C-alpha cells in the first residue's frame, strides 16, 4: 500500500494464532482435573467429617 | 436561529457516537455496544423529532464522507430540500479535532474509516422515516441502497448487531404497505423481502454473532404466518440454527409466540401449550408493551379450549384488559357450560373482532371441544345414564347420534368410557384410587427431571456473572 | 493518512485477500469455542476454592 | 398441437388427453419460458398467462377422470402460485372453483388430516367470498361433521352427493370406505360384542355377507352371531412386545434410581 | 490386604436390606425435623439487609446457620433414599 | 497434576509439585496458573513445593504473576 | 418464486421435464432451499443414472441445499461429485464455504497417513479429487503475493515437496535479509506445533541446505537448526563451507557460539572429525 510487505507480517498473525489456541487447550487439560481435584477434597472432606 | 439548534442536535449526538465508538476500534466487545445501542435509539427518537428535521444532513458533513453526504441529500430533497447552513465551515465541527477524525490526516492518502460510520447512518434513516410516518417513496429509495451496502464489504461483529435492528425497520415498514393497498407490486417486494434475509443468514452463522440470527428467524417466522404457509414455517423449525446463547428476552417472546399459534392450527395443541405459557413471562410485563401482551393473553386462552381443559372465568374478570378480552368471555361460557346454540350466536356475533386476532379459524374447531365437554358433564353426573337421557338433556336428534360421539371420544380418552349397546347406556370406567396402582413412579419422575432442569440452569449462570466482574480491576 | 476517495491497497488486494478468512475460518471456529472454556475453568474453580 | 389439449376435454375423451400429453409436456416449458413465472407481470405476459395456465388445468381434471390421483396431486402444485401473485386482473377461472374442490377431497380419503387443515389456513383468502363457497361446501361441511363426531351428518353428505355430478365420484366412492375403518376402530373401545344386525347399520353395508367377509378380513372371528373386537387388539399389542427397543421405554425401577444418582454427583 | 479384608459377607451386604419399618421411620423424621429448621429460615431472612454482614448474622439468627443445616440434612436423606429404592428393585427382580 | 492431589502420602505429593517446573522451562507464561490451586490448598508439603515449582519454573527475569502467588 | 411446482416437476414423467426441475432449483435455492431438502431422494436418483447428462447437475443442486441445511460434511462429497461447475463457486466468495471444508478435512486425513509412509499423496492412498482442490488452494496464496500463508497450509497437510519448491522460489537472492526471515518464522512455529518425531526432524534438516546456498546469511539461523537436532554431521558440514569463507573473526565466532549453545556430546564428537579433516589448532 504505502508501506509494503503487507503479505509477509499478514501471514504471522496466522502463525501465532495456531500457537496460542493450543495454550487454550492447556486450560482444557485443567478444566479436566478442577473436575478430579473437587472430587478428591469432597472424598477428604468425608474423611474429616468421620 | 436555525443553525444554534442544528448545533446543538450535533452536540448531543457526539455524545452518543462516542460511547459505542471508543470501545469498537478497541477490538469489538459485542455485549457492551449492543445495551448501550439500545439506550441509543430512544434518545435520538426525541433529538430528531424536535428542533426542526435538518439536523440527519448536518451531521454527515461532521463525520468523514465519500458518497455520505451525496445519500443523505437526496433523501431530504424529497421532503424538500434543504442545505442551508449544511455546508462545511457552519456544520463543520471539526477543523483539526481527532473524534471526528482529523482534517489532515482526511485530506492526505487512503485508508478508509467509513465502515462503521456508514452503518449508523443508516440506523438513523430508518428511525427519521418511522418518526415521520411516510413510508412510500423514500422507504422504496433507502431500501434499494442498503441492502447491497452491507454486502459490499464483510461485516465485523459489531456491524453485525446495527443491522440486526436495520433489517426491523425494511421488514415493518413493507408490511404496513403491503396491508396498505393491493398491486401487481405488493406481491413482487414479498419476493424480494424473503430471499435477502435468508441469505444473510447463512452468512450470519459463519460470522458468529447470535442476534443477527435471532431476528431473522422472528421476522421470516411471522411472515409464513401471515401469508397463512403453514407448511413453509413447519421446514423452518425442524431445520433449526436457533440460538438460545444471546440474545434479548424481546425475542424468545417473538419466537415462542411464532411457534404457539403454527402449530395449534396443525392439530398440535399441547406443545403450543408450553410455548405460549412461556412467551408471556419471558415478554416484558409493561404499559408501551401493552400490543404484543394483549395478543398473546388472547392466543392463550383459545389454546386451553382446543384442549378441552378450560381457562378461568377468574381470568377475564380481575384483568385491566377486559374491553379487548370482551369476546373470549362468552366463547369460553359457552363450550363450559356445553350450549351449542349459544356457541352458534357467539362466533357470528364477535365474527368481525377475532378476524382480526385471527383465532377465527381456530374458533371453527372448537365446535368439537363444545360437545365434548356437554357429554363429559353427562357421564359424570350419572354414571350409568341411558343414551335416551342424553338426548333429552342435550337435545341429540337420536340414540345413533350421541352413540356415536362417545365411540370416536373414547379413543382419545376424553369421556373415558364404555358403551353398553344391549342394554342401552354408558357406563362410566373413572373411579380413581391408583395408590394401588404403579402410577406414582412415572409421575413422580417428569417432576424430578424438572427439578434437575432447575439444578443444571442454576450452575452454569451462577459464576459467569461473577467470573468476568472479578477479572475486571477492583479495590 | 486516512481518506474514502482513495480506495485501500489501490484495489488489487481485496478480492485477492477475500480467499484468506477461509484460510483462518478454521482457527476462529474454534476461538468462539474458547471463550466458553474460559468461563468453565474459573467456573469450577469457585467451588473448589469454597470446598 | 399445444391448442389440441384444449379441445381434446371438450370431446369428453380424457384417456386421449393422457395419451396426447407427453408431446404437450416438452411444449409446455417453451411456455413457461415465455412468463417470468410472475416475478413482474406486465399485459404482455397476460395473454401467455392464459396460454400456460389452460394447459395445466384441463390436464388436471383429465388425470382425475381416468383415476390417475399422482398426477392429479402435481399438477395442482404448478398451478397454485399462478393464481397466488399478483392484482386481479387474470388470476381466476371458472375452472378453479371446482378445481380445490377436488384437492380437499383427496386429502380427506387418504386421510392426512393434517394436511387438510394446513392447507385450508393458506386457500382461506382466495375463496373467502371472492370465489366464495359455492361447490367448496362439499369438502367442508363433511369436514365440519367429521370434526364433530356425526358419521351420520358425514353418511348424508356423501349419499346426497351422488346426485351433483361435477366429477367428485372418483373421491366420494373413496370417503365411504375411510368411514367405516373410522368407526371400526372406535368401536372395539365401546363393546366387545355387536349382533351382526347392529354391526351393518353402524358400518354402513347393505348386504348383511359383505359385514361378515370384512370382519373375517380385519381379524374378528364371527362365532354366534357375535363379533370379538378384542382379537386384533391383542394381536396388534403381541406384535409391539414381539419387536424390542423396548426395555427403556417403559423404564424399569432400577433404572429410574440409577439415573438420580449420577445426576447429581457430576 | 490381611487388614483391609473384613467379612465373607461385607462384600456382599448391599443385598442386605432392611426392615422396612425402620426405613419408614428414616422417612418420618426427615420430612418432620425440616418444617422445624424452615421456620427458623424463615425468621433469618426478614430483616439482614442493612449495613454489615457479621453484625446482621448476630442480631437475625444468621449465625448457628439454619440456611446450612437445611441443606445438608436434605442432602443426606436424600442419598439414601435412592439407594433403598435401588436395594428394593433389585432383589425383588433378581431372586424371582 | 494426578499424582500430587491423589496419593494419599504428603511427600509424594510434594515431589510431583515441584516437577511442573523441570518440563515448563521452555513457556514460564502460564505456570502460576496451574499452582494457582495448589497454593490456595492447605497442606504443608503442597504449598512448600508450590514454592518450589514457580522458583524453577520462573527465573531468569520476574512475573508478575509468580510473584504474587508467592506472596 | 415459490416452491411449489419445482417439486411437482421431478415427480412429473419425461425427461426434458425433469433435466428442466434440475435447472429452475438451482438458479434460486436461498428462499426455496428449504422444501428441496425434504424432496431429496428424486435429486439422489437422477445423480445415479447415467441416462442423464445433468447427472453432474443434480450432484451441485445436492451440496446447495447441504450449505444451507447446516449439514456441510456431506457437502464436500457432493460437492467434488458433480466435479466442473465447481470452479464457478470458488472464485465466488459467498460460497467458498465448501471449497474451504475440503482442506479442513485434508488435514485430519494427513495425520493418519503420514506413519504409513512418508509420502501417501504421491502414491495413492487417498481421493485424487481432494489432493487436486488442495494444490490449486495454494495457488490462491502465491496469486495475492507470499508464499508464507501457503507454507502455514502444507506443514498441516503433512506435504513435504511443497514446502521446498516454494522455498526455493524464495532463493535467487531477491534480498537476504527477508531470505532468512522467511525461514526463520517457519523453524520457530516447526519447534512448536509439529511435535512428531519424523515430520519436525526433516524440516530442520530441509532448512539447513536451503539457507548454505546463500553465502550470506545470518549464521544465527543456521546455529539454532544443528543445536536443536544435536547432530555431529551438521556441525561437519557447517565448518566445511566455513573453511572455504575462512578468516580469524568469522570463523571463531560461530565456534565460541556454538559451544555455549550446543551440548557436552555434539563437542565431544565435533573436535575430532575436524582435527582428521585438517582445521587450525586455535579454533580447536
Amino acid at each position: 500500500n504505502n508501506n509494503s510487505a503487507l503479505s509477509n507480517v499478514n501471514s504471522d498473525i496466522y502463525f501465532k494464532l495456531k500457537k496460542l489456541e493450543k495454550e487454550y487447550e492447556l486450560l482444557t487439560l485443567q478444566e479436566d482435573y478442577i473436575k478430579d481435584e473437587q472430587r478428591h477434597l469432597k472424598r477428604e472432606l468425608k474423611r474429616a467429617q468421620e | 436561529l436555525h443553525h444554534s439548534e442544528k448545533k446543538y442536535a450535533e452536540e448531543d449526538q457526539v455524545q452518543e457516537l462516542l460511547k459505542v465508538l471508543n470501545e469498537i476500534s478497541k477490538t469489538t466487545l459485542t455485549l457492551d455496544p449492543r445495551y448501550i445501542w439500545r439506550s441509543l435509539k430512544d434518545l435520538s427518537s426525541l433529538r430528531n423529532q424536535e428542533l426542526l428535521n435538518a439536523e440527519t444532513l448536518c451531521f454527515t458533513v461532521n463525520v468523514l464522507y465519500p458518497d455520505s453526504s451525496s445519500f443523505k441529500k437526496n433523501l431530504l430533497k424529497f421532503i424538500t430540500s434543504n442545505h442551508k447552513s449544511s455546508v462545511p465551515g457552519s456544520a463543520e465541527l471539526r477543523n483539526s479535532y481527532p473524534a471526528s477524525f482529523y482534517s489532515v490526516n482526511t485530506e492526505k492518502k487512503t485508508i478508509e474509516v467509513t465502515a462503521e460510520i456508514n452503518c449508523f447512518m443508516h440506523l438513523l434513516v430508518q428511525l427519521f422515516l418511522w418518526d415521520s410516518k411516510e413510508l412510500e417513496q423514500l422507504v422504496e429509495f433507502n431500501r434499494k441502497v442498503v441492502i447491497p451496502n452491507l454486502l459490499c464489504y464483510y461485516n465485523l461483529r459489531s456491524l453485525n448487531l446495527i443491522n440486526a435492528k436495520l433489517w426491523f425497520y425494511i421488514y415493518l415498514s413493507h408490511e404496513t404497505l403491503a396491508r396498505s393497498s393491493e398491486e401487481i407490486n405488493s406481491d413482487n417486494q414479498n419476493i424480494i423481502l424473503r430471499s435477502t434475509m435468508m441469505k444473510f443468514l447463512k452468512i450470519a452463522s459463519l460470522k458468529h454473532d447470535n442476534e443477527t440470527k435471532a431476528m431473522l428467524i422472528n421476522l421470516i417466522l411471522r411472515d409464513f404466518l401471515n401469508n397463512g404457509e403453514v407448511d413453509s414455517a413447519s421446514d423452518f423449525i425442524s431445520k433449526l440454527e436457533y440460538p438460545h446463547t444471546d440474545v434479548s428476552s424481546s425475542l424468545e417472546a417473538r419466537y415462542f409466540f411464532y411457534l404457539s399459534k403454527i402449530n395449534a392450527i396443525q392439530l398440535d395443541y399441547s406443545t403450543a401449550n408450553e410455548y405460549i405459557i412461556a412467551a408471556i413471562r419471558k415478554a416484558p410485563h409493561n404499559s408501551k408493551s401493552l400490543g404484543f401482551l394483549q395478543q398473546s393473553n388472547k392466543l392463550h386462552c383459545c389454546i386451553q379450549l382446543l384442549m378441552g381443559d378450560i381457562p378461568e372465568l377468574s381470568f377475564f374478570h380481575q384483568s385491566n384488559m377486559q374491553k379487548s378480552l370482551l369476546p373470549y368471555y362468552h366463547l369460553t361460557k359457552a363450550v363450559k357450560l356445553g350450549d351449542l346454540k349459544k356457541f352458534t350466536s357467539t362466533i357470528t356475533k364477535y365474527k368481525q373482532l377475532l378476524l382480526k386476532d385471527d383465532t377465527y379459524q381456530l374458533c371453527v374447531r372448537l365446535r368439537s371441544n363444545v360437545i365434548k365437554t356437554g357429554i363429559r358433564i353427562i357421564s359424570l353426573t350419572y354414571k350409568k345414564i341411558s343414551l335416551r337421557d342424553i338426548c333429552l338433556k342435550l337435545n341429540l336428534d337420536s340414540e345413533q347420534t350421541v352413540e356415536y360421539m362417545v365411540s370416536r371420544a373414547i379413543r382419545d380418552g376424553v369421556i373415558e368410557a364404555k358403551i353398553n349397546h344391549e342394554d342401552g347406556f354408558i357406563e362410566t370406567t373413572e373411579l380413581l384410587n391408583i395408590y394401588d396402582s404403579e402410577d406414582p413412579q412415572q409421575v413422580f419422575d417428569e417432576r424430578i427431571k424438572f427439578a434437575n432442569q432447575l439444578h443444571d440452569e442454576y450452575l452454569v449462570s451462577m459464576r459467569y456473572p461473577e467470573d468476568k466482574k472479578t477479572q475486571q480491576n477492583e479495590k | 493518512m486516512t481518506a474514502a476517495v482513495t480506495s485501500s491497497n489501490i484495489v488489487l488486494e481485496t478480492h485477492e485477500s477475500g480467499i484468506k478468512p477461509y484460510f483462518e475460518q478454521k482457527i476462529q471456529e474454534t476461538e468462539l469455542k474458547i471463550r466458553s472454556k474460559t468461563e468453565n475453568v474459573r467456573r469450577l474453580e469457585a467451588q473448589r476454592n469454597a470446598l | 398441437l399445444t391448442k389440441s389439449l384444449s379441445i381434446a376435454f371438450e370431446n369428453g375423451d380424457y384417456a386421449a388427453c393422457e395419451k396426447l400429453l407427453p408431446p404437450i409436456k416438452i411444449e409446455l416449458i417453451k411456455n413457461n419460458l415465455l412468463i417470468p413465472d410472475l416475478s413482474i407481470q406486465n399485459d404482455i405476459y397476460l395473454n401467455d398467462l392464459m396460454i400456460t395456465k389452460r394447459i395445466l388445468e384441463v390436464g388436471a381434471l383429465a388425470s382425475i377422470q381416468t383415476f390417475n390421483f399422482d398426477s392429479f396431486e402435481n399438477y395442482f402444485n404448478q398451478l397454485k402460485p399462478y393464481y397466488f401473485s399478483n392484482n386481479h386482473k387474470l388470476s381466476e377461472s371458472d375452472k378453479k372453483s371446482k378445481l380445490i374442490s377436488l384437492y380437499l377431497l383427496n386429502l380427506l380419503s387418504q386421510n392426512n388430516t393434517t394436511k387438510f387443515h394446513s392447507e385450508l389456513q393458506y386457500l382461506d383468502k382466495h375463496i373467502k367470498n371472492l370465489e366464495d363457497d359455492s361447490l367448496l361446501s362439499y369438502p367442508i361441511k363433511l369436514d365440519r361433521w367429521l370434526m364433530e363426531g356425526s358419521y351420520q351428518k358425514a353418511w348424508d353428505l356423501l349419499q346426497s352427493g351422488s346426485q351433483n355430478i361435477s366429477e367428485f365420484d372418483s373421491f366420494t366412492d373413496i370417503l365411504k370406505s375411510a368411514i367405516r375403518d373410522e368407526i371400526a376402530k372406535n368401536t372395539e373401545l365401546s363393546y366387545d360384542f355387536l349382533p351382526l344386525s347392529n354391526i351393518k347399520a353402524l358400518l354402513f353395508f347393505n348386504n348383511e355377507k359383505e359385514t361378515e367377509k370384512f370382519a373375517l378380513e380385519r381379524n374378528w372371528p364371527i362365532v354366534n352371531s357375535k363379533v370379538y373386537f378384542n382379537n386384533q387388539s391383542k394381536e396388534k399389542a403381541d406384535y409391539e412386545d414381539e419387536m424390542m427397543h423396548e426395555e427403556d421405554q417403559k423404564t424399569n425401577i432400577i433404572e429410574k434410581a440409577m439415573d438420580y444418582a449420577i445426576s447429581i454427583e457430576n | 490386604k490381611m487388614l483391609m479384608n473384613l467379612h465373607k459377607e461385607q462384600w456382599q451386604s448391599g443385598l442386605k436390606m432392611y426392615d422396612y419399618e425402620e426405613k419408614e421411620e428414616s422417612n418420618l423424621a426427615a420430612t418432620k425435623s425440616m418444617v422445624k429448621i424452615a421456620e427458623q429460615y424463615s425468621k433469618r431472612i426478614e430483616e439482614e439487609k442493612e449495613l454489615t454482614e457479621e453484625e446482621l448474622k448476630t442480631r437475625y439468627v444468621g449465625r448457628q446457620d439454619p440456611k446450612k443445616h437445611l441443606s445438608e440434612t436434605a442432602d443426606e436423606t436424600l442419598e439414601n433414599n435412592i439407594v433403598s429404592v435401588l436395594t428394593a428393585g433389585v432383589n425383588s427382580v433378581a431372586i424371582k | 497434576l494426578h499424582v500430587a492431589v491423589s496419593d494419599s502420602n504428603d511427600d509424594v505429593r510434594r515431589a510431583a509439585v515441584i516437577a511442573l517446573g523441570f518440563v515448563l522451562l521452555r513457556d514460564y507464561t502460564t505456570v502460576p496458573r496451574i499452582v494457582q490451586l495448589l497454593s490456595k490448598s492447605h497442606n504443608a508439603h503442597v504449598r512448600c513445593g508450590t514454592a518450589f515449582a514457580l522458583g524453577i519454573a520462573c527465573a531468569g527475569k520476574g512475573l508478575q504473576s509468580a510473584i504474587d502467588v508467592l506472596d | 418464486t415459490t416452491a411449489a411446482p419445482l417439486l411437482a416437476l421431478l415427480r412429473e414423467n419425461q425427461d426434458s421435464v425433469k433435466t428442466y426441475a434440475l435447472e429452475s432449483i438451482n438458479n434460486v435455492v436461498d428462499q426455496l432451499w428449504s422444501e428441496i431438502s425434504n424432496e431429496l431422494p428424486d435429486i439422489e436418483a437422477l445423480y445415479d443414472d447415467d441416462t442423464f447428462s445433468d447427472r453432474e447437475m443434480a450432484a451441485l443442486i445436492a451440496s446447495k441445499v447441504y450449505y444451507n441445511l447446516g449439514e456441510y460434511e456431506s457437502a464436500v462429497k457432493y460437492a467434488l461429485a458433480a466435479k466442473d461447475r465447481f470452479d464457478i463457486d470458488e472464485k465466488s466468495q459467498f460460497v467458498e464455504t465448501i471449497v474451504s471444508k475440503s482442506i479442513e478435512m485434508y488435514v485430519q486425513e494427513a495425520s493418519k497417513q503420514y506413519t504409513k509412509d512418508e509420502q501417501f499423496y504421491t502414491k495413492d492412498i487417498i481421493d485424487p479429487k481432494l489432493t487436486s482442490i488442495f494444490e490449486r488452494m495454494i495457488e490462491k496464496c502465491l496469486k495475492a503475493s507470499e508464499l508464507k500463508l501457503a507454507l502455514g497450509i502444507a506443514l498441516e497437510g503433512y506435504r513435504l515437496d511443497i514446502i521446498e519448491s516454494a522455498l526455493k522460489s524464495k532463493l535467487d537472492q531477491d534480498s537476504t535479509s527477508e531470505n532468512v526471515k522467511i525461514i526463520n518464522y517457519l523453524l520457530t512455529l516447526a519447534i512448536t506445533t509439529v511435535t512428531n518425531s519424523k515430520f519436525r526432524s526433516s524440516i530442520l534438516r530441509k532448512s539447513f541446505d536451503f539457507l548454505m546456498n546463500m553465502p550470506n546469511c545470518d549464521y544465527l539461523t543456521l546455529n539454532k537448526v544443528v543445536v536443536n537436532l544435536n547432530d555431529a554431521g551438521l556441525a561437519l558440514q557447517l565448518f566445511k563451507k566455513l573453511k572455504e569463507e575462512n578468516d580469524e573473526g568469522l570463523s571463531a565466532q560461530i565456534a565460541f557460539d556454538l559451544v555455549s549453545s550446543a551440548s557436552q556430546q555434539l563437542l565431544e564428537i565435533l573436535v575430532t572429525e575436524l582435527t582428521a579433516q585438517g582445521y587450525d589448532p586455535a579454533l580447536l
